[PDB]
């Protein structure tokens, strides 16, 4: 289950 | 402005999060563990209305912190951004 | 406004923490583990930096995330409210 | 090593 939804990670 | 705080069990606490972002233009805090083991199509669901605020209204979205029980999302609209230092 | 991110290794990171929330008036997440495990006397003055923060110019920090390699905090000045939903 | 500089845990 990816967080294929955001533009990075801190 | 304010920064919202949520951990999102319905629909309606997803429809909250949209409005924040939206129509406040308040950054959100969302704790995304308990859609993805109680819900998955309302995970789904939910990384699908990101996908979209990030693609036609410019919010970033950035994970800060994912472990057993906690999976740590930022939502910041377009005016707000999230700088990496 | 802009929100910070943040994982403090020196003094100059840790004045650069107060000068963001007092000066620039911006939210900032910060990972305090880097400190924790290096430098014992820099986790402690980080700490006193946040309570003096809250005490004398109205911030509000809270914990977001403890695990190993991680102790996210977020330092909202006085004017960005932490509203928990 | 508390974090007993905050004002509450999301």
């Amino acid at each position: 289950q990816l967080d294929d939804f955001i533009d990075g990670i801190f | 402005y304010e920064i919202m705080l949520i951990r999102p069990k319905t629909i309606d606490d997803i429809n909250y999060v949209v409005d924040q972002v939206l129509e406040e233009s308040n950054p959100v805090i969302l704790d995304l563990s308990f859609l993805e083991k109680e819900s998955p199509a309302n995970f789904k669901l939910a990384g699908e209305k990101i996908k979209q605020m990030r693609s036609n209204y410019g919010a970033e979205a950035l994970l800060l912190s994912r472990c057993n029980d906690k999976n740590l999302i930022i939502i910041a609209p377009k005016g707000v951004s999230l700088v990496r230092k």
